[PDB]
RNA sequence: UUCAACCAUCAAGCCCUGGGCUUGUGUUGGGGACCCGCGGCUGCUCGCGGGCCCUGAAAAGCAGUGGCGGGCGUGCCAGCCG
């Protein structure tokens, strides 16, 4: 059963969302960020859900990197009230390819367990080791793109889950719109 | 002054009862 | 039918007053003996 | 400019002998507290949509000088900081004039419920508002500040001219003087009304005042609407009427194009 | 058998038509529903009404419904009688009230350029309009020299 | 801790000399205590009155309904003597009253009296007067049924 | 008890109450730590110091392997950022001492051998690459030995530390660390020949080539002066390859 | 282009398991429930409309 | 089976050193008198926009205008434009 409240609340919420996403179109008007999915309104407009599945970003706790133009920062604008973004530091880059690393060969989700993978489907770039890759990322190179499409979305974990009176909680609360900067990276600290 | 305060402040016409003065 | 439509509208208007928890466990007990549970000594 | 300001002293000097007579038949006070209207009609629509925030027009004759109007002002917080500025370094006059200090925060607070914003409408004349908060008083106060263009809050700046500021510690304000000379302009400025509308009225002074004062804010009126706020300028003016709420209009000035241009004449 | 028709108002911001279907077809399934709206805005007037198939389905809506407080409203949920039922009550039901911009139509209508023959005809009114005002304005002492219409 | 913290806040006024009307403002509560609220009841202090369901024994609130009837203080019994006493920190409260509330919350007051007078006391307004109980058990109420369906058919 | 009094204030909506209850818990995933303190157990373990250097080999392999892993809620990621801490310091102690030995590249791993007071360690490290925790390993088993073993290993350093004279635990310098220093994040300071190998080379580490047993090896073999390309981190001697001071560069590109 | 063989993690979990001081146990993924029945609240069953 | 909060608590651009200007579009629904401005309507009237009061976030048919796409010519669109 629906309550009626609930049926309230999706109304307005979606008429907000309606208006921002308005001002955005009417408006209008490079770095390095790490995106991460969060929960927000369960009822996403088709142009942020389009966004959303262009950047692979569909499941809660998906983590991607992002090169910062003026396509991607209005795509990021409009799907910021289920994103939280910053700009990840070398460290942070380093441990997420390191530890959750992994490669879309054939369609399939592969560790970076070996240079060879990155030598077989990077190779024609130059980026023949994981640090080659590491260092595309990083230095936002030419070949960012395909670096980046190699690169599985990060699945990244939810430390509430260690603790039983807090363990439904999500780890990162909405409402926090806008850049965090380079406090992203408390974020990928914790849930790496 | 507003409805609400007066829909607040709203009692019956029997006074009230005191047990003893207040300060 | 008219009694399938009458437990609709009955089932959510209880969901409209009171929720939606409207089930509640009980132990399956094979015995009739009653055993003091074991606490920690 | 094509208006001919000796036909506005006429229409002034009549228009006030008009007004007398009807409140003839306190007559005083009924004479007094009557408002001049002018009105602009134009040939397309002044602006596109509604717009909420009113411009100011600065008059040689100010307005709202009666020491009976109150005035509200609605500032960003900290309202402790603007409060104690009034209590402490403001001139006698406008700590008189000013009847409520009140930030944004506390009247999304207090001032949610409609009944609670017709409260705060009827207790008040004049609202400024800084325009740090002004864009989101259209939530705030509702269809009971805007319905009307009497009472619309007239934006006033109170913002230092050049993270998350926090209120407590630093207010981000001008200086007080600056604060004051910027209250003063604004409580005395007439004030214009963007609607998607032929039709625009501008409060010139009263009924109480001299045919001179009022055919001169009249002027400078006509002069600063029709160069800053009217498109096409003196081409989109149709015809300019003074009127009081229950008169006729006189007109001061009536075109002979009925049209905006030779593109609007097709055969 | 007999459908049931409800009467709710207090309807809070947000409460429209696909809310109400959705949420009283929990209920019982909805013959025709409409919400009650202005047409120079489109905006709702916290009123409509619900036919619903089965009578007591709607009143057991209405029962529970009633006095339901609702966003800051405390809703008004009613069955009227078949009697007085309008034979019109349901008429633009189930579809899309649309928001019409008459003012933006207005603007417009100013906006295109129209022939001489209906330049010639808004002359000869505007003529006769400024006669009207002119002798209007005789009683009160005022006299305004008007320039003469440039025909096109 | 709240307590504390206002308590060392006064004790630093009162040490530079000031009064602690001067940094603590006036308190807004929901008031409990079975006395206090009885007491504010009598005296019409009280807004709105939230009577526990279960008090055991009965009779230190049996008398409230009638009480609050004759003062004509809006009232409403509530399902929870533990659910009023994580409003008032303690394990238990038999009754809860609001007497006055902040500004910005009084139309949410008036708007909830409103809801209790309409949705609760109106709708209980007849069944309060009616004897409870009386209900048979299973095999008794099916005996009456078969009893029944018996003496008609014959 | 401690939990059921957090999950009584919780259902109660007493806030405050449960964080403040939840700050006695000591959560690793917020202490970094074990959730109990076995310091009582370690001595009763190891009567000597020599006995604790004979399990060492044990230690390393568990702790260097588990300092490379994913954060699970078996050993959250402070725990592991705990254990990469403390084989740092273990490193920079066979770095000053000049204790490192041996060293083997398996298709396993990197074999290190180490001599401390006269006891052999062998420990084997992987190579960093994505590990892979299988279902048939006993993984939350394997985080019990992980926090008996991290408390080991910084009892362990203390003595060392102590017993040639500096100051434990080292200075570690977050903002170093974020731009990803690893060893060159410490800063070892005073209490109040195969060591001269490459005493007095200039090394340039590549891109390609694995830069912390590099590293480890060269610091541990006399090297005072080793650069890198610069998203290998921070702290490197050099990071314009075109510097003249160098006499040795390592590479792995065809 | 080295390509690492074996499990490390393995191995040490294995050599726990060979000096003995664990046995070797096997994965449990779904653990028996408890036998419960399901039955609805008397307030639920004495709710009239 | 959560009725929370979340716009700009200032940004950008002009003048080029003056502290001013421009843009950033955001309003519950009803009712009563009544002066106007402009569009149609033969005209009344009907529209569009103002002026004066009233109101718990109040409410008992009267729904009125044309199209792109999409769905099955259409009392269909949680999509737009006019």
């Amino acid at each position: 059963f629906k309550r009626a409240e609930k049926y309230v609340k999706e109304y307005r919420e979606q008429e907000r969302e309606k208006i921002r996403l308005a001002r955005i179109a009417k408006q209008q008007g490079a770095k390095l960020v790490f995106v991460i999915r969060i929960k927000g309104i369960n009822k996403i407009p088709p142009k942020p859900r389009k966004i959303l599945q262009l950047l692979r970003l569909r499941q809660i706790n998906n983590g991607v990197f992002v090169k910062v133009t003026k396509a991607t920062a209005e795509m990021i604008k409009i799907v910021e009230p289920w994103v939280a973004y910053g700009y990840p530091n070398l460290k942070s880059v380093r441990e997420l390819i390191y530890k959750r690393g992994y490669g879309k060969v054939n369609g399939q989700r592969i560790p970076l367990t070996d240079n060879a993978i990155i030598e077989e489907n990077l190779g024609k770039y130059g980026i023949i080791c994981i640090e080659d890759l590491i260092h595309e990322i990083f230095t936002v190179g030419p070949n960012f793109k395909q670096a980046a499409n190699f690169l599985w979305p990060f699945k990244l974990s939810n430390p509430n889950g260690g603790f039983r009176p807090r363990k439904f909680k999500h780890f990162i609360e909405g409402g926090d719109l806008g850049n965090r900067e380079e406090h992203i990276n408390a974020l990928i600290r914790a849930m790496n | 002054g507003l409805k609400a305060d007066e829909i607040i402040a709203q009692r019956s016409a029997l006074p009230a009862v005191s047990v003893r003065k207040r300060a | 039918s008219k009694a399938a439509k009458g437990a609709q509208a009955k089932k959510a208007a209880q969901a409209a007053l009171k929720g939606v928890h409207s089930h509640k466990k009980t132990k399956v007990r094979k015995s009739t003996t009653f055993h003091r549970p074991k606490t920690l000594v | 400019i094509p208006v001919d300001p000796d036909q506005t002293l006429k229409a002034c000097k009549a228009l006030l002998a008009h007004i007398k007579k009807a409140a003839a038949a306190d007559e005083e006070s009924t004479v007094a507290e009557t408002p001049i209207w002018l009105t602009l009609t134009t040939k397309k629509h002044i602006h596109d949509s509604h717009r909420l925030q009113p411009g100011k027009i600065i008059l040689p004759h100010p307005l709202n000088t009666s020491e009976e109007i109150s005035v509200c002002l609605i500032t960003a917080d900290p309202q402790r900081f603007y409060k104690n500025a009034v209590a402490d370094e403001f001139p006698e006059d406008l700590r008189a004039k000013i009847g409520r200090v009140i930030d944004i925060s506390h009247l999304k607070a207090k001032f949610k419920a409609y009944e609670a914003q017709r409260k705060l409408f009827s207790e008040h004349d004049v609202f400024l508002a800084d325009t740090r908060i002004i864009n989101r008083l259209p939530k705030a106060l509702g269809k009971t500040f805007y319905k009307t263009t009497t009472k619309r809050p007239i934006p006033v700046v109170l913002m230092a001219q050049r993270e998350k500021r926090d209120p407590l510690e630093n207010a981000n304000a001008r200086p007080i003087p600056e604060i004051v000379a910027e209250i003063r302009k604004a409580i005395g400025a007439a004030l214009v009304h963007l609607s998607p509308s032929t039709n625009t009225a501008i409060k010139v002074g009263y009924a109480n005042w001299e045919p001179e004062k009022l055919a001169a804010n009249i002027e400078t009126v006509i002069r600063e609407l029709v160069e800053r706020f009217v498109p096409q300028k003196w081409q989109n003016v149709r015809n300019f009427y003074v009127k009081g709420p229950e008169t006729a209009a006189l007109p001061i000035y009536q075109t002979d194009e009925l049209w905006l241009d030779e593109s609007k004449v097709v055969p | 058998s007999q459908p049931g028709v409800m009467y709710i108002a207090r309807l809070p911001h947000g409460f429209y038509e696909h809310e109400l279907r959705g949420y009283f077809s929990q209920f019982g399934e909805i013959t025709r529903l409409r919400v009650v709206r202005n047409k120079k805005t489109g905006a709702s007037r916290h009123r409509a009404f619900i036919e619903f198939a089965d009578a007591e389905v709607a009143d057991i809506a209405a029962r529970t419904m009633d006095k339901y407080l609702l966003f800051g409203h405390i809703l008004t949920c009613k069955i009227v009688p078949p009697a007085q039922v309008h034979p019109d009550l349901f008429k633009g039901a189930n579809r899309r009230f649309k928001v019409v911009p008459w003012n933006k139509m207005a603007g417009r209508q100013l906006e295109r350029p129209l022939s001489e023959s209906q330049w010639q005809v808004k002359v000869a009114k505007e003529e006769q309009r400024r006669a009207a005002r002119a002798e209007k304005l005789k009683e009160m002492g005022y006299e305004f020299e008007a320039p003469a219409l440039k025909v096109p | 801790q709240e307590k504390k913290e206002r308590l060392l806040r006064e004790a630093t006024a009162i040490k530079e000399g000031k009064k602690k009307e001067d940094v603590s403002k006036k308190p807004y509560t929901v008031k409990y205590g079975l006395n206090h609220v009885v007491g504010l009841i009598e005296n019409k202090k009280a807004s709105l009155v939230l009577i526990a369901n279960d008090v055991d024994p009965i009779e230190l609130v049996v008398f409230l309904p009638a009480l609050c009837r004759k003062m004509g203080i809006p009232y409403a019994i509530i399902k929870g003597k533990a659910r009023l006493g994580t409003l008032v920190h303690k394990k238990t409260a038999a009754v809860v009253a609001i007497t006055e509330v902040r500004s910005e919350d009084k139309n949410e007051l008036a708007k909830l009296i409103s809801a209790v007078k309409e949705g609760y006391l109106e709708k209980v307004e007849d069944t309060r007067k009616r004897w409870g109980g009386g209900i048979m058990g299973f095999k008794a109420q099916k005996r009456e049924e078969k009893r029944k369906k018996s003496l008609e058919t014959a | 008890a401690l939990e059921k009094k957090i999950s009584r204030a919780l259902g109660r909506g007493d806030v405050s109450n449960a964080a403040r209850l939840e700050r006695n818990a000591n959560l690793p995933e917020k202490t970094g730590k074990p959730r109990y303190t076995l310091n009582h157990i370690i001595r009763e373990r190891y009567p000597t110091f020599q006995d604790a250097l004979r399990d060492l080999d044990d230690c390393l392999s568990m702790l260097f392997l588990f300092a490379n892993l994913p954060s699970t809620t078996a050993v959250p990621a402070k725990m592991i950022a705990r254990c990469e801490r403390l084989c740092h310091e273990f490193q920079h102690y066979l770095i000053v001492t000049h204790s490192l030995r041996k060293s083997f590249l398996s298709i396993k791993g990197i074999y290190y051998q180490a001599n401390i007071q006269g006891e052999d360690i062998l420990w084997l490290v992987p190579y960093k690459f994505n590990q892979r925790i299988v279902g048939d390993v006993d993984f939350r088993i394997m985080g019990t030995f992980v926090e008996f073993y991290m408390t080991l290993l910084g009892f362990v350093n203390y003595r060392l530390y102590t017993s040639i004279g500096l100051k434990y635990p080292p200075k570690f310098d977050q903002v170093k660390d974020d731009q990803g220093a690893e060893l060159a994040a410490f800063s070892l300071e005073g209490l109040n020949d195969p060591s001269q190998l490459f005493a007095n080379f200039t090394f340039f580490l590549s891109r390609e080539t694995p830069r912390q047993p590099l590293e480890f090896i060269l610091r541990a073999f006399g090297c005072k002066r080793i650069g890198w390309d610069a998203v290998l981190g921070e702290g490197a001697f050099t990071t314009d390859e075109s510097d003249p001071r160098i006499t040795h560069q390592i590479i792995d590109r065809p | 282009r080295l390509k690492p063989e074996g499990n490390l993690l393995k191995d040490r979990y294995r050599s726990m398991i060979v000096r003995g001081k664990l046995e070797a146990r096997r994965k449990i993924p779904f653990r028996k429930q408890a036998k419960t029945k399901l039955t609805e609240k008397w307030t639920f069953k004495d709710f009239r409309i």
